[PDB]
RNA sequence: CACUGGGCCAGCAUCAGUUUUGGUGGCAGGAUAAAUCCAUAGGAAUGUAGCUUGCCUCGGUAAGUAUUAUAGCCUGUG
RNA sequence: GUUCCUGCCGAAGUAGAGUUAAGGUGCCGGAAUACACGCUCAUCAGA
C-alpha cells in the first residue's frame, strides 16, 4: 500500500453550487472534524483540487471548496483528503 | 352467495345441468322468476353489506374517500368494491358507470378504463354472456342462490351494454385523444373478451370513415392485429369492412382506409372464399369509381390488392376478361404506380388464361421507356415483373433479345444504383433460362456499365460480360440507396465501419462497394478498428 | 429580476474580453479620430459599409496598428 | 465500509428501512434488500391494504421499492444512479444466501412499534393484492432454514476450534511480550 | 547548450481587515465564596457497640433499654 | 382590465465572510432518528 491519504465521500452541494459537503471516515463528531480543516482535497483520468474549510453539523460533515465547482454529479462519488498541509 | 369465488365460477344447482328438454316457460314464470332473483340478489348481499358496516374501521375510512375523496381516488375506492364481491356491490357497479357517463372527459375515461381493467380481469367469462329468459335449466324448482346468480348475470350483460352506449357516444367526441382512447378499449375489450363481438366490431369498423385521418390509421391498424391474433374471424371483420365501403354514403376517406385495410389482410391457400369475396368486392368497388389524383391514389389501392388476392382465388377467367381493357386504359394513365400493378395484374390473367399476350409485351416494352419510370418508389415490382415476363417468354428469342437491349437503353440513364444492380442480375439469371443472349456480346451498351461509377454497377457488368455468377448475391433493393451509403460513409450505422479492422480482410472477400474504405483504413492505420 | 444592483464597476464597464472599448467606424478620416487610443479602443466596421471600403479601412487600421473588432466580415463569413 | 451491504428485511419497517437505504445509495453506497415479504408496516392490515390499492406492482419488493422510489428525486440523473445501485428480493436468492445480512437498528419493529399495537406484514398485504408467489417463497424459506441451521453447527465447530487456536497463540511468548511492552 | 528580467499558474513565508475555534497565564469580588479537612460541645435515628428476655434449623433469629463503644450521623462552633 | 425598462420620494440593491430572528434537524433537504420530563395511541388517533 502507498494511501497517505483519507478517500472521502462528497454528499451534497451547501443549500450554492460553491460551497461542497464532505463526509469523511470515521469522523464522527465536529471535534473529530476540526483536524482535517485546512487540508487538500482531490477528486479523481483527471482530477479537480481543493481545500476543506469548516465543518458543517454534529455529524462531521465538513464545508469544502474546489477551484472548479464539481458537476453536481459526483454526490456519493469517491474524494481523497491528504494530510498536507500537517498542523503536527 | 360466496364471496371468495368469481360468481361464475359458483357451483350452481344440479337441476341446471340435465334440464335441456324442459319445457318453455311461460313469460309470466320466466318474469316471476326475475322478480324473484332480483329479490334474492338485494337480499343478502344487503346483509353481507350490513356485516361489511360492522367493520367501522373499513367503513368509515372508505365511505370518507366515497364522500369527500377526489375523483381519481373514489374510482379507485369503487373498483376495489366491485373486485372484492362484484355479485353484492351492485350499488358500486352502477356507481362506476356512473362516471363513465358524465360530462367530465378525463374522469370518464378514467372510470372506463377502471371498467375496461374489471371486466379484462377475468371477470367477464370465456363465454358469451346469458339474458335471464335465456338461461339453461330455467325451472321453478330452481334455488335462490342459483336464481340471483342467473339476474346478476342479465344485469351484467345490460351493464356491459350501456358501457357500450357511453362508448359510442364517447367515440363519436371530438377530441382525437378521447377518440384514440375509446379506441383502444374498444379493440381490446373485442380482442380478449366475446361479450359483444358485432357491436364492439362495428363500432371500430366504424371509425375507419373517422373525418381525422389518425383517427382511421389507428382503426385500420388494431382491425389488421385483432385479425392476426385471432385468424377465425378475419371473414367476419372483412364482411363488416365490405359492409361500409360500398354503403352509398361511403364518402372517399373511408372507402379509401378500407380498401388499404382489406389490402393488408394475409391470405392462405385454403380460404378460396374470402380471395373469392375481395376480388368481387375489388371489382365492384372499381366499376363503382370509374364510372383524378384521389382516384389515382383508389386504383392503385385496389390494383394491390386485385393483385395481392388474384393467387388464392379461384373465379372464372371471362371475370377478369371484362375488364381487361380497363386495366389497359390504367396502363397509360397519369400515376405510374398504377401502371405497374395493372400491368402485374395484366400479366397474372394473361398467364392464367393463357392469352396470344403480344399485346402485353407491346406495352410493356412501350412502358419501358416511360420517363416517370425513372422517379418511381415501385421499381423493384417493376423489375420483378420484368423478369418474370421474360422468364415466361423463352420461346420467342428475337423478343426477349430486344426487351435486353431495351433494358440496358433504360438503364443507362437512370440515377438508382439498386435498379441497376437489379437489372444486371435479373439478365444474369435470364442468361442461364436463355443462354443465347449471350450472343449480342459477340453478334455496346455494357461497356458504359463496365465504366460505371458505382463499383458494384461495374464487378455485375463485369460478371455478366465474364459469366462469373458464383460472387453475386441477389442485389437487395434498400441497399445502395444513397441514405445508406451516407450510413457506412459517416462511420455510426449502429444496427460501424471504422470498429471493424481493415487491415486483415481478404481483398477478394471484401465487398466491392466498400474498397475504398478498406484503402483508407490500410493507409491511416492509427484509428482503423475501434 | 435586473435591478442597479446589478451594475458593472465603472472602470470595468463598456469593455470586451480584449480589453477595448468598441468604437463605430464609417470611413479612413473617423478611423484616424482613434489614432493613439490603439489600448483604450478598437474600431468596428459599420455594417452598412461596402467590400471595397472596407479593405481599405482594414489597411489603414493596420498602419495605424488600431485593432478591428469585426475584419473578415463581408470579406470572410463568420 | 464494504463494497456491498446485504440488508435483511424481517422484522423492519417499510418507511424507515427505505429513508436509510435511499439515503445510503445516495450517498454512493451499493445495497441490496433481500426477504422483503415479511416486512412490517405499522397500523391496521386494512389501512395498509386500501392505500396500496388507492396507489392502484404486486411483489412485496415493488411496494417496497414504490416506497424507496418516493425518497430519492428518481426523475434527476442523481435519482436513476441511486436506483440502478438498489436491488430487491423476496427470500434469498443466490449468491447472497452465503452471505450474512445485517440488520438496521433503526427501523426495527421490536425496537420501534410498542408492544400492543397492530401492524401488518408486507407478505400478506401483497398476498390480498393478488401476488400468487407467497406460497413457493415459503417452502424455499423453510430450505434456507434448515441449510441455515447446519451452517450454525458449523460455525459452532468453528467457534471451538478458533478457541483452541486462541489458547494455543496464548502459550506463545512473543504477543505475550509485546502486551507487556506496548499494544 | 547555460544563466538572468518580465507575464500566467501552483505552493509556502511574513503581514493587514473580518470573524471562527482552542489551549493556557495573571488579577478583583462573594458569607474575603459556601463545602471539604482538622477541631469542636450538644443532639438524634435510618439505633452502632453491646447486654437482657423467648425460641432456637445448635447461627442466626425477635426488640427493650442502649447517644459511641469492635459503625457512623446532625446541629452549635474554631 | 393591464400599461416599454430602470430609478427615486414616500402617507396610512449586487457578491464574499460571519452572526441571528422566525422556523426547522426521517428522506426529497441543509441541520441531533440528541437529551430530559409528563402524557396519547380513540371505531372520529393524531401531522
Ligand atoms: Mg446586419
Ligand atoms: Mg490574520
Ligand atoms: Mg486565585
Ligand atoms: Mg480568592
Ligand atoms: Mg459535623
Ligand atoms: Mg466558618
Ligand atoms: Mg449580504
Amino acid at each position: 500500500s502507498h494511501r497517505l491519504y483519507v478517500k472521502g465521500k462528497h454528499l451534497s452541494y451547501q443549500r450554492n453550487p460553491n460551497v461542497s459537503l464532505i463526509k469523511i471516515e470515521g469522523v464522527a463528531t465536529p471535534q473529530d472534524a476540526q483536524f482535517y480543516l485546512g487540508k487538500r482535497i482531490a477528486y479523481v483520468i483527471r482530477v479537480m483540487w481543493g481545500k476543506v474549510t469548516r465543518t458543517h453539523g454534529n455529524s462531521g460533515v465538513v464545508r469544502a471548496t474546489f477551484r472548479n465547482n464539481l458537476p453536481a454529479k459526483t454526490f456519493g462519488a469517491s474524494v481523497r483528503i491528504f494530510l498536507y498541509p500537517s498542523n503536527i | 352467495i360466496p364471496y371468495d369465488k368469481p360468481w361464475y365460477e359458483i357451483p350452481l344447482d344440479p337441476q341446471v345441468g340435465q334440464n335441456d328438454d324442459v319445457e318453455e316457460l311461460s313469460k309470466e314464470q320466466i318474469e316471476k322468476l326475475f322478480e324473484r332473483g332480483k329479490q334474492t340478489l338485494e337480499a343478502d348481499n344487503q346483509t353481507y353489506y350490513e356485516e361489511f358496516t360492522k367493520d367501522s374501521s373499513q367503513a368509515k375510512f372508505m365511505s370518507q374517500i366515497l364522500s369527500d375523496g377526489t375523483l381519481n381516488d373514489k374510482i379507485s375506492a369503487v373498483t376495489l368494491l366491485i373486485q372484492d364481491s362484484p355479485l353484492h356491490n351492485t350499488k358500486s357497479l352502477e356507481t362506476l358507470v356512473s362516471y363513465c357517463g358524465k360530462k367530465s372527459r378525463n374522469s370518464a375515461l378514467q372510470s372506463l378504463n377502471a371498467l375496461k381493467d374489471l371486466f379484462l380481469n377475468g371477470l367477464l367469462p370465456n363465454r358469451k354472456l346469458r339474458y335471464f329468459k335465456n338461461q339453461p335449466g330455467l325451472s321453478m324448482m330452481l334455488n335462490k342462490k342459483t336464481l340471483a346468480i342467473f339476474y346478476f348475470e342479465d344485469y351484467l350483460k345490460k351493464l356491459f351494454f350501456r358501457v357500450l352506449e357511453v362508448l359510442e357516444v364517447l367515440s363519436h367526441d371530438p377530441i382525437i385523444h378521447v377518440r384514440l382512447q375509446i379506441l383502444n378499449h374498444v379493440f381490446d375489450l373485442l380482442t380478449n373478451q366475446p361479450e359483444q363481438e358485432f357491436n364492439l366490431l362495428r363500432l371500430g369498423v366504424n371509425k375507419i370513415g373517422d373525418i381525422d385521418s389518425k383517427v382511421s390509421s389507428k382503426a385500420s391498424y388494431l382491425l389488421l392485429k385483432l385479425e392476426q391474433a385471432h385468424p377465425n374471424m378475419k371473414s367476419i371483420v372483412i364482411d363488416a369492412i365490405v359492409d361500409i365501403a360500398l354503403r352509398p354514403n361511403a364518402d372517399y376517406h373511408t372507402t379509401y382506409y378500407s380498401v388499404i385495410t382489406l389490402n393488408q389482410t394475409i391470405l392462405k391457400r385454403s380460404e378460396d372464399s374470402v380471395a373469392n369475396k375481395l376480388v368481387k368486392t375489388y371489382f365492384t368497388l372499381f366499376e363503382k369509381f370509374l364510372i383524378d389524383e384521389k382516384n389515382s391514389k383508389l386504383f392503385s389501392a385496389l390494383l394491390t390488392g386485385i393483385n395481392r388476392a388474384f393467387p388464392f382465388a379461384q373465379i372464372p377467367a371471362s371475370v377478369y376478361e371484362v375488364h381487361m381493357e380497363t386495366l389497359f386504359k390504367i396502363t397509360h394513365s397519369s400515376n405510374f404506380n398504377t401502371s405497374i400493378q395493372a400491368l402485374v395484374l395484366i400479366n397474372q390473367v394473361t398467364v392464367k388464361a393463357k392469352l396470344n399476350s403480344d399485346r402485353y409485351y407491346r406495352t410493356l416494352y412501350e412502358s419501358l421507356f416511360d420517363p416517370r419510370l425513372v422517379n418511381s418508389s415501385k421499381q423493384g415490382i417493376y423489375l420483378n415483373l420484368l423478369y418474370k415476363s421474360l422468364k415466361q417468354d423463352a420461346l420467342n428469342v428475337e423478343r426477349v433479345e430486344a426487351f435486353v437491349k431495351r433494358i440496358l437503353q433504360v438503364c443507362s440513364h437512370w440515377l438508382n444504383v439498386g435498379t441497376i444492380t437489379g437489372f444486371f442480375f435479373l439478365l444474369i439469371q435470364l442468361a442461364k433460362t436463355v443462354p443465347q443472349i449471350k450472343n449480342l456480346l459477340t453478334n455496346w451498351e455494357i461497356n458504359n456499365f463496365i465504366n460505371h461509377f458505382h463499383p458494384t454497377v461495374k464487378t455485375y457488368a463485369n460478371a455478366y460480360v465474364t459469366g462469373e455468377t458464383e460472387q453475386i448475391a441477389k442485389p437487395d433493393l434498400g441497399l445502395f440507396t444513397l441514405s445508406h451509403f451516407l450510413d457506412r460513409f459517416v462511420y455510426r450505422s449502429a444496427k460501424p465501419v471504422n470498429t471493424e479492422d481493415w487491415l486483415t480482410k481478404k481483398v477478394e472477400d471484401i465487398k466491392p462497394e466498400d474498397k475504398f474504405f478498406y484503402q483508407y483504413f490500410t493507409t491511416k492505420k492509427t484509428a482503423d478498428g475501434k | 429580476q435586473p435591478k442597479i444592483g446589478y451594475g458593472s464597476n465603472k472602470k470595468t464597464k463598456f469593455l470586451s474580453p480584449s480589453g477595448h472599448k468598441t468604437f463605430l467606424v464609417a470611413n479612413v478620416k473617423d478611423l484616424e479620430t482613434l489614432t493613439m487610443h490603439t489600448k483604450t479602443y478598437a474600431a468596428e466596421i459599420a455594417h452598412n459599409i461596402s467590400a471595397k471600403n472596407r479593405v481599405v479601412i482594414l489597411a489603414r487600421a493596420k498602419a495605424l496598428g488600431i485593432k478591428v473588432t469585426n475584419p473578415k466580415g463581408r470579406l470572410a463569413l463568420e | 465500509v464494504e463494497p456491498v451491504v446485504v440488508i435483511d428485511g424481517k422484522g423492519h419497517l417499510v418507511g424507515r428501512l427505505a429513508s436509510v437505504v435511499a439515503k445510503q445509495l445516495l450517498n454512493g453506497q451499493k445495497i441490496v434488500v433481500v426477504r422483503a415479504e415479511e416486512l412490517n408496516i405499522s397500523g391496521e392490515f386494512f389501512r395498509n391494504k386500501l392505500k396500496y390499492h388507492d396507489f392502484l406492482f404486486r411483489a412485496p419488493s415493488r411496494i417496497f421499492y414504490k416506497a424507496l422510489r418516493g425518497m430519492v428525486s428518481h426523475k434527476t440523473a442523481r435519482g436513476k444512479a441511486a436506483l440502478e445501485r438498489l436491488k430487491v428480493f423476496e427470500g434469498i436468492p443466490p449468491p447472497y444466501d452465503k452471505k450474512k445480512r445485517v440488520v438496521v437498528p433503526q427501523a426495527l419493529r421490536v425496537l420501534r412499534l410498542k408492544p400492543g399495537r397492530k401492524y401488518t406484514t408486507l407478505g400478506k398485504l401483497s398476498t390480498s393484492v393478488g401476488w400468487k408467489y407467497e406460497d413457493v417463497v415459503a417452502k424455499l424459506e423453510a430450505k434456507r432454514k434448515v441449510s441455515s441451521a447446519e451452517y450454525y453447527a458449523k460455525k459452532r465447530a468453528f467457534t471451538k476450534k478458533v478457541a483452541s487456536a486462541n489458547a494455543t497463540a496464548a502459550e506463545s511468548d512473543v504477543a505475550k511480550q509485546l502486551a507487556a511492552l506496548g499494544y
